[PDB]
């Protein structure tokens, strides 16, 4: 999911 | 071997740092802290409050098995305020687990590593020689090298992106 | 009812719009687009071709079960590049299904609904007394209505942050 | 979780 954008 | 410990100032709120600020993982909610120019507000990332110039150093990093962790080196440039992309022209060198799947993070396309499993990896940062390099610490084996011509100071990076998962420096 | 169709210079490119340009969901990958200054390139955002300075008008929206849509109006003014906060202050009017609940996204606090399971939603913008409302179509009874003194040309928006849910326009 | 940011 998007989460990984905010690594 | 290098005695890091991570830097609650540049940590973004969602994160919870052990007391001995040695682990990571991510919380459900923002804290309320100072916002410090040097505090990710956005992306899920710490640095180490120890950065580097010159010389050679290297630490390791205890990983959990799920999804949501990367780590590795940035340069002290790296902006802190809105999203940034995670990659190595925005100034961030980092190993992955992302899909089940260890990356050295790359762009415009990651880098599968063909790894099957990591507890705990070593970090060595070169700047006589200018690379980031990972092992695995079961026997050293070789994961991946970044070659960087690094013109700024160098900070170990942490980011974990969900919950269930956590990140640890050693010693 | 205004005959609206999606706008594909706006849609952030991990959306897939449907053939006919009435449906939206989000796609497992960015695609290759051209890089319009209108084009939404964080937020996963979509405008309707046809934004409105004056006049009531209202249009249906088919909405998924499941979290991760939000839909509504946006001035035309609304930040397209960088991560932008979802709210009336910058520039979005809208209803979002999350968290297994209905809400209204007004901040700096979320205004919870009170209806059951939606299944499609007539909006209806009145540029005359300044005000966005929101009905469920099975017997039109009121959801919500934003008072907004619209300043400037005023366009229907579409959202989703999750694969497996959507939106659909209607007619 | 975080994928909501990206709204
Ligand atoms: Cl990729």
């Amino acid at each position: 999911g998007l989460s990984m954008l905010l690594q | 071997m290098v005695e890091l410990t991570l830097d609650p100032d540049t940590a973004n709120p969602r994160l919870i740092l052990s007391l001995d600020l040695k682990g990571v993982r991510l919380g459900e909610r923002a804290q309320d802290l100072p916002n410090h120019p040097c505090r990710f507000d956005t992306n899920t990332r710490v640095l180490a409050s120890c950065g580097f110039s010159s010389g050679r150093h290297h630490w390791e990093v205890e990983v959990g098995s799920k999804d949501g962790w990367a780590f590795g080196v940035a340069r002290e440039s790296v902006r802190r305020k809105g999203l940034t992309p995670f990659t190595p022209e925005e100034g961030v060198w980092a190993l992955q687990l992302n899909g089940g799947q260890y990356w050295a993070v790359t762009s415009p396309e990651r880098s599968p590593l063909s790894c099957g499993h990591l507890s705990r990896v070593r970090v060595a940062l070169d700047l006589e020689v200018g690379a980031v390099s990972f092992y695995a610490v079961e026997d050293m084996r070789h994961l991946y090298t970044f070659r960087v011509n690094f013109q700024e100071r160098v900070f170990p990076l942490f980011s974990v992106c969900s919950t269930g998962t956590y990140l640890r420096i050693w010693p």
